[PDB]
RNA sequence: CAAGGCAAAUAGGUACAGCAGUGAGGAAUCUUGGUCAAUGGGCCCACGCCUGAACUGGUAACUUGGAGGAAUGAGACGUCGAUUUAUCGAGUAAAAUUCUGUAUACAUAUUGAUAAUGACAAUAUGUACAUUUGUCUUGACUAAUUACGUGCCAGCAGUCGCGGCAAUACGUAAGAGACUAGUGUUAAUCAUCAUAAAUAGGUUUAAAGGGUACUCAGA
RNA sequence: AUAGAUGAGUUUGGUGAUGGCUCUGAUUGAACACU
């Protein structure tokens, strides 16, 4: 069962992921079949910038991904929720309005 | 730096010296650094093939020192000329 | 954008260097990634990108 | 903790070249020896004389084996090029002859004819030698407690790396806490005002200011570290220098790192009170550190 | 040789070399432990002089082997466990081992003042 | 009481090392003295190193005035001086420092500015321009051209720049192209072919602020281009920026320096001598 | 399914090369922690359950990286070791003075995570503190000296060697040279070594031309 | 990837060769001794 999701990766408590497409039942972070991109759970900050703001650096190869979406791959949870943010599903959770 | 490369021979000890571009020092044993030092080289590779006879290993340098190849010699017999492209290049000889 | 390079930064103006003006040695990097799977043939022209290929394989 | 190292810095038995304004090392700079005797010595006694003496100066609070690494054998240098030459020839003239250049005339002729011969054609001051030798310790102008010390920021080197260990520097408007920061071409270093006041600002005694309270132009300020009205190091003067490679605001105490210390056909841009023969033979110990 | 004498193997590696502590080189370790058999004294040979003081030791493995004992007296006797460690006696044939003086039952020179880090002797903790 | 090294440290410090206590002549005071170019010299036994003027404070404005409220290109400025590019960058950033301290009411380093500045050799541009502040056509020497190479060729060849370059190697340019200003060249050419200066510092400008405009040309392409691929999706909390880049560019064997990707097979450097763990690079 | 060890008898389990841990062996290598919060996996319509993988805390200088304090300091007109009472040093060294607030401690805030869930910690800022020396070497190779004791004895040694009564080599004392939270030693590997030479060797007298050349294969 | 190629002690009454051994450089999932 083809699937995108995050391998860890770093030192410790510095977490670096890789988004990849490997089959479920494989270790964690065994050589996938592709590498589409990365991403950085902790936010950044601008360096010139005094507003406070922060954001979440993500690399990210949507034309890649899209294929491996189209022929049946299944993003985690939280590959999901990224590939909602970008626009190529619909977000799995919502906050409750009422 | 010295012309080119120059390989010499005094009984049993062999000698090349080869040149090297600017920047590069004196990178050569204990001996040839002190002639290298006194007689104006600053950038030099040498290297005893044979034996390191102190004595032959001091003559075959000093040998190897005039028996360098004069870059004018070599043109007139062949015909053509030898252009220093390190001259040509930057207008002159960089020191 | 976001907002203005200040003077600090390096990028207040740039002065592009010109050619052959440096010869950094980048280290070897260790480690590989994985070859991405070709999915095309490497000749001709696949049927996969012909129009009404996925209505085909994937119809409503 | 003081290690066994530094218990005679500035011992006028020895007589080393420190990187600080001391008074006591201004001695040891002025009556230095000319050229130290190197005949007698073998080659390792020479290379370690030549590696003592530099390494006194030359990142003297940096361990050898750190430096070992640092060490670099490439030497940078330019080559001035005037375009007025360019524009008239195109280096054809350079390979006249038989490849070499046209021939002249030897010195003790030229000295016997009346007139004097056509000057050759090319660049000017292109026969003058470059000191590479005098750029081994480079790689040491590139730390950002160095930098501070050129910048004439500091009053040693010791001290321009407690600037930035105790968050006083900012580098690119950020700050920056690492000593062993290796600038950039363009990077923006600024130390706090402050700082750069009671480095080279002269003590203060309280001895001075007990005859001032009662008796452009600024005041006197009893709460500030520096000797007020603030006036420069006693003898700051000997080692008032800025590097090439440095474009500094006294104003804002900033400057900028324009490029690396880059060698030029008779000058060298980094600071060392050593001749050829020396850095020549600190050169050499560091190709195999023995 | 020619070429084809080459591809048909002439190229083998060079005759071994034997080790100054066999024991310790043949199974890549840095020191042995072992039990004392005997603490006796060796001459050296033809240009030195003198007695050398040697033991007789049954190393853990099983070789029984012959080593130096540095310094100025020592404290080992008969069924000594003592920590063997690579070197030799330059003039005592056979004696190519020493014993560690900071070791498990081997006592470090009390009256050294010197490189007491060879012969296993704590500080004298004069003021302190 | 004092020891005898000590004493003559005090003896030579009162009578020919008094000249250092105080700075009361402008200029240099250093122990080498002025040399023989007219240059002091801090240390007397290295004589290669030599005290180089520094820009004057009133001269540091003429350049930021010149490349701001006249808006001439930097390349203009910096061979109107004979200061060099690099230079040039760096006295408008440190001086747009200064307008905002000025701005922001901050005290300035005035006392310790003017002290210093009579310690070191200045050269104030515009009227009086002895000497040029410094070499702005300096080429940096590839070690591919320092090489000596003696190529045998026609007894009667025209062996150029261009030529020597190729023998050098086949992707190296002649010192011709790696000048920081270019424009020169063209400049000297036109007072060859008896042009007025007049004309001839015209073509001048327009060359190099011609050159300027492509420059900021290309900038404007590159940032724009690199913001194209960053897709901002703002959130309740962060702004997520996706970036779009290639996954196939990883080489014929997964060994690409630009690669994108936490590489496999490789362990942890954090035990190998010399490893770098400070930040290499401040934007 | 068979055999042996432990356990078990009419029973018919167990094998920690799963995590932690114990004994043994050995020169030598750790906690019988917390949590499923993050990442991954299994079951499930869903919610959710389970996870010794995993993430985190702990132990060891094993290694790497960093901190581990800078400036002033001349008449305490003191002290110490040499000796030429003034020469040669300890020595700008110390004390003392003027500053900083580094590792760390504490507080606050953000973040690791979001639909929600935080075991544990990172990062930023504020305030506060100036905290050890150790070790090898000192004949040449190899940077660095004398004195006394010892007398081929005691010992030193990587190599050459030193020691037999005025020893720069042993053991002490002092000085000197160097590395430093490390320093030495032992073991090992590469290079040194063109010291098995494909690149690139050599064989009269130094290791090494076969007793001979017709000849299949092979160059 | 264009800077990267280096020696020293030791056989002899002595010189020059041959040929080993050892030191000089870098390192360890290292151990030990003094810290
Ligand atoms: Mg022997
Ligand atoms: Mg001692
Ligand atoms: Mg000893
Ligand atoms: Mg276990
Ligand atoms: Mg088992
Ligand atoms: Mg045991
Ligand atoms: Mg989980
Ligand atoms: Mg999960
Ligand atoms: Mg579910
Ligand atoms: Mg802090
Ligand atoms: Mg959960
Ligand atoms: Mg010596
Ligand atoms: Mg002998
Ligand atoms: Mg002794
Ligand atoms: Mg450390
Ligand atoms: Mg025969
Ligand atoms: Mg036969
Ligand atoms: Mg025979
Ligand atoms: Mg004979
Ligand atoms: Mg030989």
């Amino acid at each position: 069962v083809l699937k995108l999701r995050l391998a860890r990766f770093g030192r410790t408590n510095a977490p670096f992921y890789n988004i990849v497409v490997a089959h479920a039942r494989t270790a964690r972070n065994s050589k996938p079949l592709e590498v589409i991109g990365t991403y950085d759970p902790v936010p950044k900050k601008d360096t010139y910038d005094t507003t406070g703001k922060l954001h979440k650096d993500i690399k990210l190869d949507v034309t890649r991904a899209k294929y491996w979406i189209g022929v049946g791959a299944q993003p985690t949870d939280t590959v999901w929720r990224l590939l909602s943010l970008v626009g190529i599903l619909d977000p799995k959770y919502k906050k409750p309005q009422p | 730096t010295i012309y080119g490369e120059v390989t010499t021979k005094v009984s049993g000890t062999i000698v090349r010296l080869n040149s090297r571009p600017p920047g590069f020092g004196l990178r050569v044993s204990h001996r040839i650094f002190e002639m290298c030092r006194a007689a104006g080289i600053r950038d030099l590779s040498a290297k005893f093939l044979r034996s390191r006879n102190p004595m032959n290993t001091v003559k075959a340098t000093y040998q190897a020192l005039l028996s360098q190849p004069n870059p004018e010699d070599l043109a007139i017999g062949r015909g053509k000329k030898l252009v220093d492209v390190r001259k040509v290049y930057y207008g002159g000889s960089v020191y | 954008d976001s907002v203005s390079i200040p003077p600090d930064s390096p990028n207040y103006i740039k002065v592009p260097e010109p050619p052959q003006s440096s010869e950094v040695r980048h280290p070897f990097v260790k480690g590989h990634l994985p070859i991405p799977r070709s999915i095309f043939p490497k000749k001709g022209v696949p049927e996969k990108v012909q129009s009404g290929y996925v209505n085909r394989i994937a119809p409503k | 903790m003081k290690i066994r190292r530094l218990f005679k810095y500035h011992s006028l038995k020895k007589k080393p070249i420190r990187p600080t304004w001391n008074k006591y090392n201004l001695y040891n700079l002025a009556t230095a020896g000319r050229e130290p005797r190197i005949s007698g010595k073998t080659f390792f006694q020479q290379k370690w004389l030549a590696k003592s003496l530099t390494r006194a100066y030359h990142g003297e609070h940096i361990k050898e084996r750190k430096w070992a690494r640092m060490f670099s054998r490439r030497l940078p240098a330019v080559v001035n090029m005037d375009p007025a030459y360019m524009a008239k020839y195109n280096g054809s003239e350079q390979a006249a002859g038989r490849g070499s250049g046209l021939s002249e005339p030897p010195a003790y002729e030229k000295t016997a004819d009346e007139k004097p011969a056509k000057q050759v054609i090319a660049n000017p001051g292109r026969k003058v030698p470059t000191p590479y030798e005098q750029m081994t310790f480079a790689p040491l102008e590139r730390r950002l407690d160095i930098a501070i010390f050129r910048a004439l920021f500091a009053s040693s080197a010791r001290q321009a790396r407690q600037m930035v260990v105790h968050g006083a520097v900012t580098v690119n408007g950020k700050k920056m806490k690492h000593p062993g920061y290796l600038l950039n071409p363009g990077d923006l270093f600024q130390v706090d005002v402050e700082r750069v006041l009671y480095a080279t600002g002269a003590p203060k005694d309280k001895k001075l200011l007990a005859a001032a309270m009662k008796a452009e132009d600024n005041e006197i300020d009893p709460s500030k570290p520096y000797m007020t009205p603030w006036r420069p190091r006693n003898y700051m003067s000997a080692f008032a220098f800025i590097p090439r490679y440095l474009e500094v605001n006294q104003n804002i105490c900033a400057a900028v790192y324009l490029r690396h210390p880059v060698a030029r056909p008779g000058e060298s841009e980094v600071p060392s009170p050593f001749s050829p023969t020396i850095n020549q033979l600190a050169f050499n110990w560091y190709l195999r550190r023995g | 040789a020619t070429l084809n004498q080459v591809m048909r193997g002439c190229r083998k590696p060079q005759r071994a070399r034997h080790a100054v502590s066999p024991a310790l080189s043949s199974i890549k370790s840095p020191a042995l432990k072992g039990v004392c058999v005997k603490v006796g004294i060796t001459r050296p040979k033809k240009p030195n002089s003198g007695e050398r003081k040697t033991a007789r030791v049954r190393l853990s493995t099983g070789k029984v082997i012959t080593a130096y004992i540095p310094g100025e007296g020592h404290n080992i006797s008969q069924h000594s466990v003592v920590l063997v460690r690579g070197g030799r006696a330059q003039d005592c044939p056979g004696v190519r081992y020493h014993l560690v003086r900071g070791a498990l039952d081997l006592a470090g020179v009390a009256t050294r003042m010197s490189s007491r880090s060879k012969y296993g002797t704590k500080k004298p903790k004069k003021a302190s | 009481v004092q020891s005898v090294r000590r004493q003559k440290m005090f003896s030579w410090l009162d009578k020919k090392g008094s000249a250092y206590k105080e700075h009361t002549r402008q200029g240099p005071n250093l122990l080498g003295g002025q040399g023989k170019d007219g240059l002091a010299v801090p240390f007397p036994n290295n004589p290669y190193f030599k005290s180089q003027p520094v820009l004057s404070e009133g001269s540091r404005e003429i350049i930021y005035q010149d490349v701001m409220e006249k808006g001439l290109p930097i390349k203009a400025v910096s061979a109107k001086y004979n200061v060099d590019v690099r230079r040039v960058a760096a006295v408008i950033r440190l001086k747009e420092i200064e307008k905002r301290w000025i701005k922001e009411y901050k005290p300035l380093a005035r006392p310790y500015a003017r002290a210093v500045m009579k310690m070191l050799p200045q050269t104030v541009l515009g009227g009086p321009d002895q000497k040029p502040h410094e070499s702005i056509n300096d080429v940096h020497v590839h070690s591919y051209t320092t090489q000596q190479l003696f190529v045998p060729v026609s007894e009667s060849r025209e062996f150029t720049r261009e030529d020597a370059a190729k023998a050098f190697g086949d992707h190296i340019l002649p010192v011709d192209k790696k000048l920081r200003v270019p424009e020169l060249i063209e400049f000297q050419k036109d007072l060859l072919k008896e042009v007025p200066l007049q004309e001839a510092n015209r073509k001048f400008l327009n060359a190099t602020a011609a050159s300027e405009a492509k420059i900021a040309e290309r900038e404007a392409k590159r940032r724009q281009a690199v913001e194209d691929a960053i897709t901002r999706v703002k959130t309740d909390r962060f702004e997520f920026r996706f970036q779009e880049f290639n996954a196939e560019n990883v080489g014929h064997d997964g060994r690409d320096r630009n690669a994108v990707g936490w590489r496999y097979g490789v362990p942890f450097p954090d035990r190998k001598r010399s490893q770098i763990k400070i930040p290499t690079k401040v934007e």
